[PDB]
RNA sequence: UGGAAGUCGGAAUCCGCUAAGGACUGUGUAACAACUCACCUGCCGAAUGUACUAGCCCUGAAAAUGGAUGGCGCUCAAGCGU
């Protein structure tokens, strides 16, 4: 029931976020030294990371938070590294140009604003700005008939993608969290989704063996992937857009290209 | 969700923990958060439980 | 008297609080235990507020 | 059990409803003008149930 | 007089001795040798 | 001119404590505000930590003193962000407080130690370090404690 | 297995007189004179001592060699019987309704009896005879108690139980309806 | 025999110590007996003996083993063969009964001064003289019995009631208070727990602890010490009339 | 119960020739069948069964342990 | 009478004045009671009874088993499957029955 | 947690003094108190405890006219084993 913040250099710990009463399912850490932990109490928490103390409790959910996602993932993950392939000189033009990305993907109406998804057991998402809504949610995202598995905003962040455990993959605008369409090919729930780097596909890995990539502006089966003997556990796709990796209980990496 | 909010209540909190010898339930589920909230939902319980007697003396 | 253990402030502002829930009703405010402490006995501002 | 042991609360009948903060008199006040068992005692939250 | 409470209150009831029916038919030092020699047999 | 003493707990930098106690203190002639003022102004240097106080009456008024306990003094060493405990509920006390620390806390408990020594003082404020669930050192409390046993942690004498 | 020689003791005070004849036990002392029959039980009696009676059992079984400490015991409780005496205090509490108690002595028989009235308003009296040598008397140091003495312990504790039996709440919730008499205290006289 | 009574296991955390604890006292006696240079026998006949840890809470230089008398006796060997230093055989004698050891570097007189001026109040165990008699007053039953006056006195706790009719007090349940007799002190006389001479039996001293009266005292009486540099024993006053053994 | 008072219909021990006769074609059947069973019982069996040993009350287990030690310290000799 | 009558009569005036000795007697005659039914009860009743017995006697077992051994998932799966009710999960093309009983046009 | 002091709960369950005593086995309190158990000492005094195995005995399911070791009856057998 807690997060612990490391120091990479001396491995020690900085601080310890407590005061969840369930095991933290997911931690996310944002561009404004924010830290967001999903828990199976059923609460969204955000923390000050600088001083390791508490800022926002949303208690909405009605069962387990399984994923947490921001808006600003993306170029969270990858930091300077973009399509060029020509690194800045040094750590101040990194940083920079790092900051610069985050800025540009965390924009709304022209303040940064992180948004936050959270996907739970109650068959529900919630989409909260905690910056001008503060504990008030944008809004609750409806219509997975189970348990929603994984969510994850797309790069341009005027998408969401949700895989449930309804054999479905779900897609809502971003900014009001109103549904748009249903994907529908999957036979067992969908564990992982993943977005490409230009927000056209996402790629669903789920139970029934299989991967899918969608086409999410007709909303249509693109690519079907068959080959894994046994269930799909993990799903990546690389961020210049290049291969995508899967991985489960067939213990063997799968890597698909165009 | 209707057909699933009994199962997902229940798995939430069970009946050993809500009512009973060993219950730790405290707070209330509630559906309104404040007096004034409480004040008008007192009033239309009221008028729907006389609209309600008022319709089976009828019938 | 504050003997119960709550600062008469927090009695008047739990009065307040529950005031909207005494519309249509009659309201007496019972001061207890004048064997203790009398009305008169307080400090006028507080008998001015429960005025 | 519960429902078994509950009291007889009539809500359309003239009543008489005491209120307020913990260890201010109340169940004193009910015991003297009726005759129902509700105890008294210094501590808070004595009287746990409506009586 | 007693000294002590009897629990289920029968006051009168003597000090009884332990059913030992058969009590004296071993010493204890022969109890005792024999205890070595099955250990050593062990 | 018969002398009370109370004790209580109570949380520092709190007026609260006294709900609890005015109505055993209000016959003995005392005032509950003025008690739970000067409770709290005791307790200023503990805020946030249930501490143990005690109330010597002496004709009608009453003198406030904090009694150190193990439990206060580990965590108050511990250094926790300030909190509200009204909204930051559910909390561990994981951080890390050193031996040095440590023994410092054992010090200022050995007026309440029956133990020979100071080494004895320790491995009980160790034990008290483990229930409260930190870290001495960055290990665990009774791994720092079978070590001071083991005689590879050396701990000076009074 | 059967153990060829099994054997209790009896001590005996100075004032008290025993004779046993056919298994036939008669204690005599100052407080009068008690009898049982043994017949029952296979033991032979001895005076292996002053003041010592002697009990064995010859080429008996664990049962047989067991029985000797029940006459023991018998013979024990009729000793302290005729010596001290036996007594059963008894109080007898309600809610509402006072228990009446009269105790009278009936000339003809010789033995006391125990009449109980307003047993939580009961109009029916309830009469208890009491056994011979049993004495009753209604205590004058407390409030609502009965007091059984004799030399029989068996007699006074019987009796102390048939009016513990006779006052019976039936039907009512016993958590709630507290009304009897009961045995308080067991002791000796002296 | 198929007829026996069940016996209870126990589901609790302490288990029976058996032979290890005993070889554990033989090793810490034998091994602080060469640490000090005089070790003092002391005897603490029918006494509650929970003062013992004020003892070793102030005589913290000294050791204090209060054990078994017969393996504290084997520990120091009772035997000039056996025994673990020279002429401690002698002191073994005076290990009978309940009986502790002190060892101690400090002087024999500041010793003997010590246990002179120390006294405490206690309850009485069973077997010792009544001296004074104690009656509880009729009417309503208060904590301390009527020792203290019953104005500075509270009533007693409504869960002490069937406790106090087991050990024979007639006491009843009137409106939430324990009385004995009426609550007006009336039909009832008072309740004597103890006249003065009796011997105490244990219902009377859990009644008199119960209503917190301290009838006895805590005494410990040194017998003797035995000297390492001289090597002999002297016997002191308690232990020139003592049993011994 | 009020067995002695009021007893009950009498539980018969005198036996029918018929269910005498049926009770040996069964325990026959039943003999046969095991048999059967033991001869294809799966079940391991070890070659050499387990001994029970020498008992303890024995009073000289000792000496027989002496005399079976002396015995294969012998055939140890002559082998 | 309103809330826990029960209880408060408890308090304030207790119980009988024998309770606590006949509910000590009768948990101290329960060993020959449950004997006298071990060797009385007939019927169904008895083997419910013997059957329920056993119950009790293998519980006790493991709790004592338990305390005695006081002082001493299987597939792997990703987080998000952790503490979720997961299934045990334990050429010749034989079914796994192959031979059953023939049915006679009878039967 | 309104209150929760071993004993409504969640998780930890260590050290000292030790002769020994659980961060407690039950009773109990609103919470304390108080009692009790585990464990230890004194008195006592010589053999016991646990689990299995093999005999005999009881239970291990019975309907419906009144009855059956063949019947009387039999108890250190007139039952059971050699
Ligand atoms: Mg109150």
């Amino acid at each position: 029931c807690t997060v612990r913040i490391w120091l990479v250099n001396t491995g020690r710990t900085e601080h310890v976020l407590s005061g969840h009463k369930g095991s933290v399912s997911c931690v996310k850490w944002g561009g404004t030294d924010l830290i967001y932990t999903g828990s199976h109490d059923r609460s969204v928490r955000v923390w000050d990371a600088v001083k390791g103390t508490l800022v926002h409790n949303f208690t909405a959910h009605g069962h387990w938070v399984n994923h947490i996602a921001l808006s600003s993932d993306h170029v969270l993950r990858t930091a300077y590294h973009d399509h060029t392939k020509e690194v800045p000189g040094t750590e101040e033009e990194r940083r920079a140009k790092a900051k610069e990305r985050f800025e540009k993907a965390a924009k709304i109406k022209g303040k940064v604003a992180e948004r936050l998804v959270s996907a739970s057991d109650d068959f529900t998402m919630y989409l909260w700005d905690p910056t001008n809504n503060g504990s008030k949610p944008v809004a609750r995202l409806l219509g997975h008939q189970n348990k929603v598995n994984h969510v994850q905003f797309s790069p341009d962040g005027t998408l969401i993608a949700s895989a449930g455990w309804d054999n479905s993959t779900k897609l809502w605008n971003a900014r009001d969290g109103k549904f748009i369409k249903n994907l529908r090919g999957h036979v067992a729930p969908v564990y992982q989704c993943a977005w490409s780097a230009d927000s056209r596909l996402v790629v669903t890995g789920s139970k029934d063996c299989t991967l899918k990539v969608w086409n999410v502006r007709t909303g249509k089966l693109a690519m079907d992937l068959p080959g894994h003997e046994d269930e799909v556990y993990a799903v990546d796709w690389a961020a210049d857009g290049e291969l995508v990796a899967s991985g489960g209980k067939d213990k063997a990496v799968r890597t698909w290209r165009n | 969700l209707k057909k699933h909010q009994a199962k997902m209540t229940i798995e939430r909190e069970p009946f050993s923990e809500t009512f009973g010898p060993k219950a730790q339930r405290k707070r209330p589920k509630l559906s309104f958060n404040t007096v004034d909230e409480l004040a008008g939902y007192s009033e239309q319980s009221l008028d729907s439980y006389h609209a309600r007697l008022e319709e089976k003396k009828l019938l | 008297s504050e003997q119960c253990g709550f600062s008469l402030k927090a009695q008047i502002n739990l009065f307040k609080s529950i005031k909207p829930l005494f519309a249509n009703k009659m309201v007496f405010i019972v001061l207890n235990k004048m064997d203790i402490k009398k009305f008169e006995e307080l400090d006028p501002e507080m008998q001015q507020e429960i005025n | 059990q519960h429902l078994a042991r509950l009291p007889d609360i009539n809500p359309t009948t003239r009543t008489l409803l005491v209120a307020g903060f913990p260890n201010v008199g109340k169940s004193s006040f009910v015991r003297s003008v009726t005759r129902a068992d509700t105890p008294v005692e210094p501590y808070a939250f004595t009287t746990k149930s409506l009586f | 007089k007693n000294l002590g409470m009897r629990k289920n209150g029968q006051v009168w009831l003597p000090a009884k001795k332990a059913f030992r029916p058969t009590k004296g038919l071993t010493s204890w030092e022969l109890r005792v040798k024999k205890r070595q020699e099955q250990a050593a047999m062990k | 001119n018969e002398i009370k003493i109370i004790h209580l707990r109570a949380t520092g930098g709190e007026v609260g404590a006294s709900s609890a106690l005015a109505p055993k203190i209000g016959p003995l002639g005392l005032s509950p505000k003025k008690v739970g003022e000067d409770i709290a102004k005791a307790t200023a240097d503990w805020k946030g930590l249930r501490v143990t106080v005690r109330l010597t009456i002496q004709n009608r008024q009453a003198q406030v003193s904090v009694v150190p306990t193990a439990s206060a003094l580990i965590i108050r060493a511990l250094k926790e962000p300030p909190r509200d405990r009204k909204k930051e509920k559910n909390i561990k006390h994981n951080k890390s407080v050193s031996l040095d620390e440590i023994i410092e806390i054992a010090r200022t408990m050995r007026f309440k130690s029956f133990s020979k020594d100071l080494k004895g003082g320790v491995k009980e404020i160790l034990g008290t370090a483990f229930s409260v669930g930190c870290q001495v050192d960055g290990k665990s409390p009774k791994a720092i404690s079978d070590a001071i046993e083991a005689g590879e942690i050396d701990i000076p004498d009074e | 297995m059967r153990y060829i020689h099994s054997e209790e003791t009896i001590p005996v005070p100075e004032n008290v007189k025993v004779s046993i004849k056919s298994r036939l036990v008669t204690v005599e002392g100052p407080r009068g004179k008690l009898q049982k029959d043994l017949s029952h039980i296979a033991v032979n009696f001895s005076v292996v001592k002053k003041g010592v009676i002697g009990l064995e059992i010859h080429h008996g079984s664990r049962k047989d060699v067991a029985a000797l400490r029940t006459v023991r015991t018998i013979i024990n409780n009729m000793i302290i019987g005729v010596t001290k005496g036996f007594k059963y205090k008894m109080r007898y509490v309600y809610a509402h309704f006072p228990i009446n108690v009269n105790v009278e002595k009936n000339a003809e028989t010789g033995c006391y009896e125990v009449e109980i009235r307003n047993f939580i308003g009961e109009k029916i009296v309830r009469k208890v005879v009491m056994a011979p040598g049993v004495e009753v008397e209604i205590s004058k140091a407390q409030k609502d108690e009965l007091i059984l003495s004799g030399n029989s312990l068996e007699a006074v504790s019987q009796s102390a139980a048939d009016i513990q039996q006779i006052c019976k709440v039936r039907n009512k919730d016993i958590r709630k309806f507290l009304d009897g008499i009961y045995v308080s205290e067991k002791g000796n006289i002296v | 025999p198929k007829s026996k009574r069940a016996r209870v296991y126990h589901l609790t955390q302490v288990n029976k110590k058996g032979r290890e604890a005993k070889e554990r006292l033989f090793s810490n006696i034998r091994e602080t007996i060469p640490k000090y240079q005089h070790c003092f026998v002391f005897s603490v006949d029918n006494m509650r003996n929970n003062y013992l840890k004020d003892v070793r809470h102030e005589l913290n230089d000294c050791r204090i083993f209060f054990g078994k008398t017969k393996l504290m006796a084997r520990a120091l060997g009772t035997t000039p063969e056996e025994e673990q230093a020279d002429g401690l055989h002698r002191l073994t004698r005076y290990l009978t009964g309940t009986v502790g050891l002190l060892f101690t570097n400090r002087d024999p007189a500041d010793i003997e001064s010590y246990f002179s001026n120390l006294s405490q109040v206690d309850f009485a165990r069973a077997g010792t003289v009544a001296p004074r008699t104690v009656t509880v007053p009729p009417g309503i039953v208060y904590s301390t019995g009527g020792e203290v006056p019953p104005e500075h006195d509270v009533p007693v706790s409504h869960t002490l009631e069937p406790e106090l009719r087991r050990l024979g007090m007639p006491v009843r349940m009137i409106k939430g208070k324990v009385c004995l007799g009426d609550e007006k002190g009336e039909a009832s006389e008072g309740y004597t727990i103890c006249k003065e001479g009796e011997v105490l039996d244990s219902r009377q001293t859990r009644l008199l602890k119960l209503f917190s009266i301290c009838l006895s005292e805590f005494k410990v009486s040194l017998l003797g010490y035995w000297s390492s540099a001289s090597g002999e024993v002297t016997e002191l006053e308690a232990g020139k009339t003592r049993p011994k053994r | 119960a009020g067995t002695i008072n009021k007893p009950k219909k009498p539980t018969s021990k005198r036996k029918t020739t018929r269910l005498r006769a049926k009770i040996s074609k069964r325990a026959a059947e039943k003999k046969r069948k095991e048999r059967k069973l033991a001869r294809k019982n799966p079940e391991w069996r070890s070659k050499l069964k387990k001994d029970p040993g020498i008992p303890n009350l024995f009073p000289y287990k000792e000496r027989l342990l002496q005399q079976i030690e002396e015995e294969r310290i012998r055939r140890k000799e002559e082998l | 009478p309103q809330n826990e009558y029960i209880e408060r009569h408890r308090k304030l005036h207790g119980r009988r004045l024998d309770a606590e000795e006949r509910a000590r007697k009768k948990a101290a005659r329960e060993g020959h009671k449950n004997s006298e039914n071990a060797q009385n009860l007939r019927g169904l009743r008895a083997k419910l009874y013997a059957k329920q017995r056993h119950a009790q006697k293998i519980q006790m077992r493991k709790a004592i088993k338990q305390h005695e051994e006081r002082n001493v998932p299987s597939d792997p799966i990703p987080s998000y499957l952790l503490d979720r009710a997961n299934p045990t999960t334990a050429a010749r093309f034989s079914v796994p029955i192959p031979k059953v009983r023939g049915i006679s046009e009878e039967e």
